[PDB]
DNA sequence: TCATATTATTACGCCAGACAGGG
DNA sequence: CCCTGTCTGGCGTCCTCTCACCTATGA
RNA sequence: AGAACCUUACCUGGUCUUGACAUCCACGGAAGUUUUCAGAGAUGAGAAUGUGCCUUCGGGAACCGUGAGACAGGUGCUGCAU
């Protein structure tokens, strides 16, 4: 084929093929011609290293080429390799009726369903489109068909969402890992240009939200739609096959909501007053009468399912909070009250759901999924749960725990000086001492983060766990660990320099005290040498699970 | 004191080092090296004059005839940079060379010369550089990226683990050259020395040694120290230097002098030795055992017989020392094989080596290198004389020697080019003593082992290869040449220069399409160090620490801003202070510290120099006179950062800023970012797109204002002065007089580039921020370009964003967004696209340009002329025609006219047509002919008029030393004017003088008039080949929308999900909304602390501005706003910025105050930035709480948030990820050819690539039959394909799958092997 | 325009698999 | 003849987007 | 839906011939304004004023004059070509 302009940009296999021929004809002619032996060695040696590189280009010495240096490629470089027609065109192939676009939250979704935009809906639904215009008798031909969505006008709309309604589709993240990376769900049309995702959903898919890009694609086929509602929708997919745990756990807003929802403080709004319900308990918190964490006891009914499969009432009065009465409403009916009673971190949400699942079947599962995304999403939503500068405490220990350890290393290097220690014992005390003031200081800062709210309720003092927002997002699990809370009050460690070895001076400086220039590039190294491993272990990773599902 | 633009806006400076050293020129590297390449440099270097010295003058094989050289030359470029862009050319200069031509008489080295010939001849032409370090090489604006290479000279490489699989480390030393052959030698396990040339087959080393005229005992008397044995009264005694003792084992009676100092069986130790040196123990008779394992030196022979008793290099044992001993040699000469620190290695390669005089061994050095064509003398000897040995084909530079040296402990730094022999001899000498134990290896990542080739070097490259291409073909047509018939033009071509510098300039890895769409990432694309290219490593290959940060890049290699992803550490971006050191290595500036007191002197260093002396720290506390103020200072050593005395240092770091680039020393408060999102942060900030209203971030770091002059996208004023104010055309300046030129009187007149085009298809745009009549100074800024606000540099717009979780619309990094900020256009940017048609002319006769459209109807000739092409202006969408181009015979006719991309709008803003010279009708092209041709003669005589005027004026200015009769001046009008005659005493031929200018300009006017209409009257210009070239400009104007890119400066990306209303934001209890929500849980984990004190700090910047905009909207007399001004500027701890604002004359305060009342701007700089106390004291002037954080309530139920949230503004971008570039559909179009498959991209309407790893997890479910026609039906089968189309439009969703046909390709693909692949029964 | 037919750089890192060498 | 360095081949992540550039010769 | 002249296309005489009406060049004159004798009048001969928008000055656009032709003109014929 010819490309733009008047040239034919030729393949490789014409240059391959056109040089055995030219050969060839020219070791006839000289057979005919009777040449004496060395001639015909040489035409018979050409046309043999011809056939060996037109085969298989490059077993024999270094290959040929025509343009400029680059080999030209054989037939057996149309089969082997990453680009042939294995691995490239028959295990992998270029789809119809597929889209691809940025994704994007939306939360209103129920875990079912996904949305999808009304210009990528109509064209990736143009043949189901004109089989509903001509089965009403809008129109006639098929070219009349495709002027109407070409001009999209007013009637195609009410086509689409009747070809859309119980139709799923296949979502499908780039580099999908294992079998949750390709889910289906309905469709929802949305007014804009990127794809609506459910949020639960994407911790299955890896998929945050800076940039991400997924595709669609349609099960045209009948048999095709039924496996996607069957077998890949997504309330199919609430546990990982890896092992027995829920995919579906709440991830990192929700929790918040809870953590601060169902919590409690030593005085609030409402502080031991009796209720007769919880839908009084949510009609004393929106009318403005009590608070979401004020301790309090309600008179809850839990359905225990004691006997094979009937389910018992058992109503009593729990001594407990205005917000787990609260998240007592949207608890379904088997689960006991005390799977709400603690303060419902991550690992207890999960536990949660798990319990649900082993106890209630699916569809309770399901529904009790979403409600807990609405509620947690709602309530952090009032709950206002920002991040300030005032939140990360700074230890009032912290300067002397630093100048306890500058005087035990001047000790040591006045040892050093007068020779009476080694330098591999110097440098084991060292590393040890800042180690334990590491270890000091991480724990002045979470002593001062972990306890820190002292208020009184009718009287003297007493203390409680922290409503400090940074606290609330490490001890919740939501995002934040130890580690990152420890670097951004407490000290960041000792930084290891890229010969594999530490450095003897640690960073005693956090983030929110500024760090100066030695501290910052000793810390460069540190993270360097992480980015450097995740953007090179990639390419191991896939190549293990490429022979893993190769030879099962 | 300050610049006219400087008092408009100036910036609350926090910052408490004094900068000692101000940023440089932002492109100098760019700007240096091609201002090294194209100079005329006499003395010779380096350059052009480099190369014409190398090559030049060229002598044919006594042909008697010698072409010299004298001089060369670049004209002017035939096309301007502008047109140039247009058109398509090259941005060049054609390289005018004088050549001298002698030819020479029979026997004439000293004879004059017969005859001579002499001319400017034209060789290439190479494209010279755009002021802003640019090239435009074919219409496209192309970047030439600084390279970081292994520096020519000696490296002593270690490999220690991984070979031989049994822990023994290897030592191997390369010298590498700058333009030769490589040569290595190296250590087996076998403790052998080998050589290799070129990475090519193993020799054992020491044939090298017998290829230099070496023979085996001179070998010996090198890599060996002699121990003489004495043939005396008995045992045949010893010479023991006590040295050679130092940690063996006894074996025998060590006594002398009648006294038995060592016994045998305890090692002898260094007391031992003490004890030897002092009792002066040099004679001891040894055992017959000692020498019956040691090796002799040189050669013996018996004297009496006449022949040989024992080889050089041979063992001895007692038959032949008894051989030796009764023939009457009696000096015994051994070597001192010690296994701790001598090592026998050339001996025990000279017992390897299967050679033995000098000539076998280069025959065994040709048969290594040209194998199969036989090694003769001449051959051999000329191989190996011309591989290391002639200035030709080997040449270390002076980089070279001088490293070649260095790691030699030579004195010198200077020497030739080439090597000798001592110089092979110093490297296996010093590469033996790294494996005895003294000296060391050297590291490879170590930037003082570590050069940088930037654009003139390269380009010199290339041109020397075009150079001996051309002295080749010089020679060629020389010894061919017949005289005198010839001038130099026979013998030279202008071809292979040319066509070698544009390979270069053109398809190289290294000359690379700049990325331009931001002031940011043009002077970051600039300032590149790429380890890539030719000569250097690959991205797919290595390594581990050469994508690692080395302590040596402090100060020279940005930490933080590298890309991520295949790439990292590779695409190094350069340091702000670092410049280029003259051999090309990286020096950064110090400061010069004798004693205690730090003196103000600088002084470069590269890291060769850093690691001896000891360097302090940038932030150490030090007052009032540079004594430090501590007794103890954090500095570092080699490499090693630890904790030194006060007074042992010996310089100090510049600035604060100096360890990171451009890119990310914009971020303000970037030492309390985490380094992964700094990096995330800079290498976002590079993809910024310019918005359509320019915002000066309220937290900058005060380096916008270098990077905004520095990178050419404003309209730096030349020479300063007042203005004349056309501008809607250009900026018209008068110039003050101290800066103005005595003749040319002169006044500047600057081109405003309008809305055109960028690399990114963004839309950069200069606009006037200077009024009229209004003083400017040199260096002042005037046009405003493409993200810049007065100067500055606005990438992105400053906005109040809440810190709160809103009802799930920013769950994982979504951005949540008001309709305040989709209303003001206040992300709405513009971008522009150019859309070509041509109608060649393919086949069955030529395209055409007609808009008698046909098939298609009353929706063709709609946007067009009567005669075809898209009429300009207009609301163009999707669909549309913009040029009809459509051929006849192509009832047959087809619809090839050049329509609009599916899914855009726009305006066509430009249309240009240098088309097959014809395109015209009957006459639009020669219409428009008469407009141009009349316009230029217009403003040819108005500028003389306007010159006349100024002149008319100062003639009669000057008018009064020679005639002031202002009633006897004012005579004819039009006609003359001054008739006076004068004498001597003061000069007064001003009129005179004057008189010749407007005598002169009407006279060159004419010309200038004259040339314009001839160049005026044309068809057009372009090349040819090409015939119908129609390239229209549309122009998109992209708001926001549910799916874009947001990002912050730290690292904060964002897809923005919900557009919200404005009533739905959290207002706080002033009333405003937020416009802005992002998600307070990035932060604990993202460790990115520095964007809420950006938060906190732009809160307080808005605060002070809504306390000017109350002050100055509810109007107060100007004493008031300047006390609130000046308490603005004080604020707080030692700053460097206070103000001298009691002398901005009553009205430079209230322009001031009317640029402050969008937000006082606060630099912030990069590590010394603003602490948290003077964040609290700043929030405490304006009227703000002091924790940052106000209660808000919900827009939807109009009740309060608990628990008070953080508002403040942040300064965020908008990324060009724009999501309708990235929504795509396919249901059905074309495909390949080859496969019967889609096509794949966007551009072509191609569907997903269905990949492995799904089709692993449609395997993982039961989904067969979803496979089955996701890799049948709609992919590959075209049965399969057509019958499912029609039975989805009938209403039955049923395949009928088929076979792929990408199988049936597979089969005839294996088939044309030898291969007989069937398919078997049914 | 229409047949004529191939040369002057090196700088990955394991990891199997086959091969001449020698105690 | 069983260990053995040494040499030769054969791997090295998926998906996407933007741009430019394409054999010499020749009576 | 209006013939004294005009209208008017008809008759009688007196006259004009690139023309009463247009476009085009060439080159003579700014247009126009006023007034005189002969003649039925058409026309054929005189005296007064003006030179505006712009010129590396081979000149121009409005408005008269002359010659060349290209053309104008025709209420001339065919309503049985329309």
């Amino acid at each position: 084929v010819p490309l733009d302009g008047g040239r034919f940009a030729t393949s490789d296999l014409n240059d391959l093929y056109r040089r055995v021929i030219n050969r060839n004809n020219r070791l006839k002619r000289l057979l005919d011609l009777a040449a004496p032996d060395i001639i015909v060695r040489n035409e018979k040696r050409m046309l043999q290293e011809a056939v060996d590189a037109l085969l298989d280009n490059g077993r024999r010495g270094r290959a040929i080429t025509g343009s400029n240096k680059r080999p030209l490629k054989s037939l057996a470089d149309m089969i082997k390799g990453k680009q042939g027609r294995f691995r490239q065109n028959l295990l992998g192939k270029r789809v119809d009726y597929s889209g691809r676009s940025v994704i994007t939250v939306g939360p209103y979704l129920r875990l079912h369903q996904c949305g999808l935009p009304k210009k990528m809906a109509l064209e990736l639904f143009k043949p189901f489109i004109y089989g509903k215009l001509e089965l009403r008798g809008l129109a006639t031909t098929i070219k009349a068909a495709k002027k109407m969505v070409e001009r999209e006008e007013a009637v195609v709309w009410d086509i689409l969402d009747e070809v859309i309604r119980e139709h799923p589709v296949l979502l499908n993240r780039a580099p999908t890992l294992h079998r949750l990376g390709i889910q289906a769900f309905e469709p929802v049309l949305i007014e804009g240009k990127a794809i609506q995702l459910h949020p639960l959903v994407c911790a299955a898919y890896n998929a945050d939200f800076d940039g991400d890009q997924m595709a669609v694609h349609v099960p045209l086929t009948l048999e095709a739609q039924l496996e996607a509602r069957a077998l890949m929708m997504s309330t199919n997919n609430i546990l990982s096959p890896a092992n027995g745990e829920p995919i579906i756990v709440p991830s990192q807003d929700v929790v918040l909501g809870l953590y601060y929802m169902t919590r409690d403080c030593v005085n609030a709004k409402g502080e031991g007053m009796v209720l007769t319900g919880p839908k009084e308990a949510e009609r004393l918190y929106r009318s403005g009468l009590a608070s979401l964490h004020a301790r309090v006891k309600v008179r809850i009914t839990e359905y225990e399912k004691d006997a094979n499969g009937e389910l018992v009432a058992k109503t009593s009065l729990k001594d407990t909070t205005v917000g787990r009465a609260i998240l007592w409403m949207i608890v379904p009916k088997g689960l006991p009250y005390s799977i709400v009673n603690q303060a419902l971190g991550k690992k207890a949400i999960s536990k949660m759901l798990n319990t649900c699942y082993r106890i209630l079947g699916l569809k309770p599962t399901v529904i009790f999924a979403d409600q807990i995304m609405y509620t947690g999403f709602a309530y952090a939503a009032r709950s206002g749960a920002s991040v300030g500068i005032d939140d990360m405490v700074i230890p009032e220990k912290k300067h002397e725990i630093i100048s306890e350890a500058e005087a035990e290393v001047a000790e040591i290097q006045e040892q050093f000086q007068s020779g009476l220690v080694t330098a591999g014992e110097r440098y084991n005390k060292v590393i040890d001492i800042w180690a334990a003031a590491n270890d000091r200081v991480s724990k002045a800062m979470m002593d001062n983060l972990q306890t820190e709210t002292v208020i009184n309720r009718d009287g003297q003092e007493e203390k409680q766990v922290s409503f400090n927002s940074i606290y609330m997002m490490a001890d919740s699990g939501a995002r934040g660990s130890a580690a990152q809370i420890r670097q951004l009050a407490g000290m960041r460690g000792l930084m290891a320099k890229p010969d594999g070895s530490i450095i003897e001076t640690p960073i005693t400086a956090n983030f929110r005290e500024g760090l100066n220039v030695l501290q910052y590039f000793i810390s460069t190294h540190g993270a360097r040498k992480g980015l450097a491993d995740t953007a090179l272990k990639t390419a191991n990773s896939g190549y293990l699970t490429r022979r893993l599902v190769d030879v099962a | 004191v300050y610049s006219y633009t400087e008092k408009k806006r100036i910036r609350k400076d926090f910052g408490k080092r004094p900068q000692v050293l101000d940023v440089p020129y932002l492109l100098s590297i760019q700007l240096d090296s091609f201002q090294k390449f194209i100079e005329q440099d006499p003395e010779g270097q380096y350059g052009l004059e480099a190369a014409f010295r190398s090559v030049f003058p060229i002598q044919s094989y006594s042909g008697n005839s010698e072409l010299q050289y004298v001089s060369y030359r670049l004209g002017e470029p035939v096309f301007d940079v502008q047109e140039c862009q247009i058109r398509g050319v090259t941005y060049s200069a054609p390289l005018r060379v004088k050549l001298r031509l002698v030819i020479y008489e029979r026997e004439a080295p000293e004879g004059t010369v017969k005859d001579i010939k002499e001319q400017e001849v034209y060789m290439g032409e190479i494209p010279l550089m755009t002021d802003n370090g640019t090239f435009v090489i074919n219409g496209t604006e192309r970047v030439i990226v600084s390279q970081l290479h292994r520096s020519p000279g000696v490296f002593f490489d270690s490999d220690k683990g991984k070979t031989h699989s049994s822990g023994k480390v290897l030592y191997n030393a390369r010298i590498i050259p700058y333009r030769g052959s490589w040569l290595d030698f190296e250590f087996d396990p076998k403790d052998n020395l080998f050589v290799r040339i070129d990475r090519r087959r193993k020799l054992p080393a020491t044939i090298i040694l017998r290829a230099l005229n070496y023979t085996t005992e001179q070998i010996l008397d090198l890599f060996f120290e002699k121990v003489i044995f004495e043939i005396r009264d008995n045992k045949l005694q010893m010479e023991l230097v006590p040295e050679r003792l130092r940690g063996e084992t006894a074996s025998f009676d060590i006594e002398a002098n009648g006294k038995v100092y060592v016994e045998k069986g305890r090692r002898i130790t260094a007391r031992h030795i003490r004890q030897l040196e002092k009792d002066d123990v040099k004679l001891i008779e040894v055992p017959v055992e000692y020498i019956a394992g040691k090796v002799v030196a040189k050669d013996y022979i018996d004297e009496s017989t006449g022949e040989l008793i024992c080889a050089a290099n041979m063992e001895l044992s007692l038959d032949l020392l008894a051989k030796l001993s009764q023939s009457g040699h009696k000096r015994i000469e051994t070597l001192f094989t010690n296994d701790l620190d001598h090592g026998p290695y050339i001996s025990e390669t000279l017992r390897v080596d299967p050679t033995n005089d000098r000539l076998s061994a280069l025959v065994e050095i040709y048969r290594m290198m040209r194998p199969g064509e036989p090694p003769t003398r001449e051959a051999a000897e000329s191989l190996f004389e011309n591989l290391f040995f002639s200035e030709d084909r080997y040449d270390l530079s002076a980089v070279g020697r001088m490293k070649f040296n260095r790691s030699l402990l030579r004195e010198e730094i200077e020497g030739s080019g080439i090597l000798s022999k001592d110089d092979i001899i110093d490297v296996m000498k010093k590469l033996i003593d790294i494996r005895n134990g003294k000296g060391e290896v050297d590291d490879i990542d170590h930037l003082g082992n570590r050069r940088i080739r930037s654009v003139g070097e390269m380009a010199e490259n290339q041109f020397r290869v075009g150079l001996v291409r051309v002295e080749r073909a010089v020679k060629e047509r020389l010894s061919l040449g017949d005289l005198d018939t010839l001038m130099p033009q026979d013998m030279i071509n202008a071809k292979p220069i040319s066509a070698a510098v544009k390979e270069f300039f053109g398809s190289s890895q290294l000359s690379q399409f700049m990325d331009q769409n931001n002031p940011l990432s043009e002077i970051t694309h600039k300032r590149r160090i790429s380890a890539l290219g030719p000569g250097g490593l690959t991205r797919e290959r290595a390594g581990f620490e050469v994508r690692d940060v080395h302590p040596t890049h402090y100060g020279r290699v940005c930490p933080i801003e590298t890309p991520e992803g295949p790439n990292i550490g590779l695409i190094n971006s350069l340091s702000v202070y670092a410049q280029t050191n003259e051999y090309g290595f990286l020096e950064t500036p110090y400061r010069k510290v004798t004693d205690g007191v730090v003196t103000d002197e600088i002084h470069y260093l590269s890291a060769i120099e850093e690691g001896n002396y000891v360097i302090a720290q940038a932030n150490s506390n030090l007052d009032e006179e540079g004594h430090f103020v501590e007794d103890l200072v954090t500095c570092r050593s080699k490499g090693e950062s630890s904790l030194f005395s006060r007074d042992q240092v010996d310089y100090m770091d510049v600035s604060t800023q100096q360890v990171v680039s451009v890119g990310a020393s914009l971020i303000p408060f970037l030492e309390h970012d985490d380094a992964n999102r700094a990096l995330m942060g800079a290498n976002m900030q590079r993809q910024a797109v310019p918005t359509l209203r320019a915002d000066k971030p309220l937290v900058g770091t005060g380096m916008e204002r270098a990077v905004a002059v520095d990178s050419g996208v404003t309209a730096v004023a030349k020479r300063g002065g007042v203005v004349q104010y056309v501008d809607a055309s250009r900026i018209v300046i008068k110039v003050n007089e101290d800066e103005m030129y005595p003749g040319e009187a002169g006044i500047d007149i600057y081109n405003l580039t309008k809305y055109t085009r960028s690399n990114q298809n963004t839309c950069i745009n200069q606009m006037p921020c200077v009024s009229l009549g209004e003083p400017v100074e040199r260096g002042d800024v005037l046009a405003d370009g493409p993200s810049t606000d007065l100067g500055e540099l606005a990438l992105g717009q400053n906005m109040r964003v809440a810190f709160m979780p809103w009802n799930g619309y920013n769950f994982e990094d979504s951005i949540l967004v008001s309709e305040r900020v989709v209303q003001e256009d206040r992300f709405t940017t513009i971008h522009i696209q150019e859309l070509a048609c041509v109608s060649r002319d393919t086949k069955l006769g030529p395209e055409e340009i007609t808009a008698d459209i046909p098939n298609v109807g009353e929706a063709a000739l709609s946007k067009l002329d009567e005669s075809g092409i898209v009429y300009i202006g207009a609301e163009v969408t999707g669909g549309d025609i913009l040029v009809g181009k459509v051929t006849p015979k192509g009832s047959d006719v087809k619809d090839s006219s050049l329509r609009v991309p599916n899914g855009v709008s726009g305006t066509v803003i430009d249309v240009q047509v240098f088309t097959r010279d014809g395109v015209e009708k009957d006459k639009r092209a020669l219409e428009i002919e008469e407009m141009q041709l009349k316009q230029a003669k217009k403003d040819l005589s108005e500028e003389l008029q306007i010159l006349e005027a100024g002149l008319f004026s100062r003639i009669r200015a000057v008018l009064v030393a020679g005639g002031v009769e202002a009633e006897k001046l004012d005579k004819l009008p039009r006609d003359r004017w001054l008739e006076l005659g004068l004498t001597d005493e003061e000069k007064q031929n001003q009129l005179e003088q004057l008189a010749e200018q407007y005598d002169e300009l009407k006279h060159e006017f004419e010309k200038k008039l004259e040339a314009k209409r001839r160049k005026i009257t044309q068809g057009d210009d372009l090349a040819p080949g090409v015939l119908k070239i129609v390239k229209v400009y549309l122009a998109v104007k992209r708001r926001i929308q549910p799916g874009d890119k947001m990002a912050g400066r730290h690292g904060n990306k964002g897809v923005i999900s919900k557009i919200n209303p404005i009533e739905d934001m959290p207002y706080d209890e002033n009333g405003t909304p937020v416009d802005i929500v992002l998600n307070p849980l990035g932060v604990p984990s993202r460790m990115n602390i520095g964007q809420i004190l950006e938060t906190h700090l732009g809160m307080a910047a808005k605060g002070i501005g809504d306390k000017i905009n109350a002050m100055l909207k509810q109007q107060q007399e100007v004493a008031k706003l300047r006390e609130f001004i000046q308490r603005a500027y004080d604020l707080g701890a030692d700053v460097r910025q206070k103000v001298d604002l009691s002398t901005f004359s009553d009205e430079e305060v209230m322009r001031l105050a009317e640029n402050l009342r969008k937000g006082m701007p606060i630099a912030t700089p990069v590590f010394d930035g603003a602490k948290e106390a003077e964040i609290k004291e700043l929030l405490k002037l304006g009227d703000l709480p002091t924790s940052g954080q106000i209660r808000l309530y919900d827009g939807r139920t109009g009740e309060q948030f608990e628990r008070p949230v953080t508002v403040g503004y942040m300064y965020m971008l908008k990324l060009n990820h724009l999501v309708d570039d990235k929504m795509h559909a396919r249901s059905t179009g074309s495909y390949s050819l080859v496969t019967q498959q889609p096509l794949g991209g966007k551009a072509q309407f191609g569907g997903q690539r269905f990949g492995e790893m799904e089709v692993w997890a449609l395997e993982a479910y039961g989904a067969a039959y979803t496979l089955q026609e996701m890799l049948t039906v709609k992919s590959d089968d075209v049965n399969g394909r057509t019958k499912m189309y029609k039975n989805i439009v009938d209403g039955n969703h049923q395949m009928e799958p088929g076979m792929p046909e990408s199988f049936n390709v597979l089969l005839k693909e294996i088939r044309s092997l030898g291969i007989n692949i069937e398919l078997e029964d049914e």
